[PDB]
């Protein structure tokens, strides 16, 4: 079996962790707690592999910033995350995110995931969205991020439904696997 | 009747509806200075109750890394 | 002389007075919201960066200790 | 050559720091920094013996107590510290660091320090506690401290004049030199 790995990045409270615990712990975390960094595992095959997936959970809070790069050394593929019931992580994408993975991660695989799917229809976000003039972001303003900073793929999910999970991480394995 | 008699009535009046522009004053001042802090406060505990919890995050994850150097 | 009569100007001295009286209740209470509002933000900003420079030492330390480039 | 290991507690701003730095690095810290924890080292010979003294700068705030226990392991001697510019932190020797001191290193020689010696006879600072309607504290103030909390002696200094920085570790070698 083959070890690869994986670096999670994104907006805090965009939901890195909780996607990171359903997947590897196969629960979800109920209480929120901002992450320094913690690192899980687990397994998953793909067109016929047997690959340890070694999960890097990093802060998205900008006071942990100093701490981050010491998790991007020797990075198979990148899971770079916001979520979809807020624009403004979106935004963060470019103007964030995207700059510092290329600086640390050059030519690592970056799979661009949409947190929060489940909320996309959710009429308390839809309503308080509105208050700033906003609304949960679409799957096409997604696709067009991912294409704009050269992502290997799309993908959206909700870690609360499980919808989607298992399709992420299916993708940051393939991509991990390349060459 | 006499005027004198009248315009003392309205006198003993107006001095009692002005005590009345005083009680239900100052009952009024309250909340101002009463609301302009009740806020104050909340909005300044939010703010440290953010810093509070990254503080001991770090720290607590430091000692974890300190106990496994 | 005038048309001024004993009942009536002590009524109104009287008027006069309790209106004075408001007219320093309220320059009172004003110099009280100035101070209270004065010493509460002093606290609640050296009590902000007292826990943002305890969070931060924390944060350097960490970095510190687990970097390799230093 | 010997090598002992020396752990410094004691009241945050008390001195702990400037007096390791002055000691082991022969220069002043400017500027006040609260301590996370660091570590120095320092030669020094007593009744004819070399010692190589480790010296564990720990933390007085309180905010930090979790990391404190990380360094008492294996101590040799241990210097506890107060202010002479300040009773409090001479009251928190018995309501603190004393029962902390002895559950984490029991039989570990222990002597009481007291800092700023220079701010005794400070007029500012006797003004000043004056509001407080205390002064500064006394030298049989600490050695009554001393004998109640049972240490190996006691010894005063500023690590801004030097007066008495050499006899603190003199004395502490010494204690850690005993059986
Ligand atoms: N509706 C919904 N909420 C979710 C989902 N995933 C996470 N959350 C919620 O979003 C909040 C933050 O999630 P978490 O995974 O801890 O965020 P993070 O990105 O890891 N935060 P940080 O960068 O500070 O470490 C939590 O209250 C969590 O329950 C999801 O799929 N749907
Ligand atoms: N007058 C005087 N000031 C001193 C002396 N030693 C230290 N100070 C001052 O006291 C302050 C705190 O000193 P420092 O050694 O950093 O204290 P600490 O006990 O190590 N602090 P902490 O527990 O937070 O880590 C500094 O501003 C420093 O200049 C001294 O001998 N005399
Ligand atoms: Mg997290
Ligand atoms: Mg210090």
């Amino acid at each position: 079996a083959i070890r690869k790995k994986l670096v999670i990045v994104g907006d805090g409270a965009c939901g890195k962790t909780c996607l990171l615990i359903v997947f590897s712990k196969d629960q979800f975390p109920e209480v929120y707690v901002p992450t320094v960094f913690e690192n899980y595992v687990a397994d998953i095959e793909v067109d016929g592999k047997q690959v340890e997936l070694a999960l890097w959970d990093t802060a998205g809070q900008e006071d942990y910033d100093r701490l981050r790069p010491l998790s991007y050394p020797d990075t198979d593929v990148i899971l770079m995350c916001f979520s979809i019931d807020s624009p403004d992580s979106l935004e963060n994408i470019p103007e964030k995110w995207t700059p510092e993975v290329k600086h640390f991660c050059p030519n690592v695989p970056i799979i661009l995931v949409g947190n929060k799917k489940d909320l996309r229809n959710d009429e308390h976000t839809r309503r308080e969205l509105a208050k700033m003039k906003q609304e949960p972001v679409k799957p096409e303003e997604g696709r067009d991020m991912a294409n704009r900073i050269g992502a290997f793929g799309y993908m959206e999910c909700s870690a609360k439904t499980k919808d989607g999970v298992r399709e992420v991480f299916e993708m940051a394995t393939r991509a991990a696997l390349q060459a | 009747g006499s005027m004198l008699t009248k315009d003392i009535e309205i006198l003993r009046r107006e001095n009692e509806e002005l005590t009345e522009k005083m009680k239900k004053a100052e009952e009024e001042y309250k909340l101002e200075k009463e609301e302009e802090i009740s806020n104050l406060k909340a909005a300044f505990e939010k703010n440290i109750n953010t810093e509070r919890t990254l503080k001991t995050q770090a720290v607590n994850k430091l000692a974890e890394i300190m106990n496994r150097k």
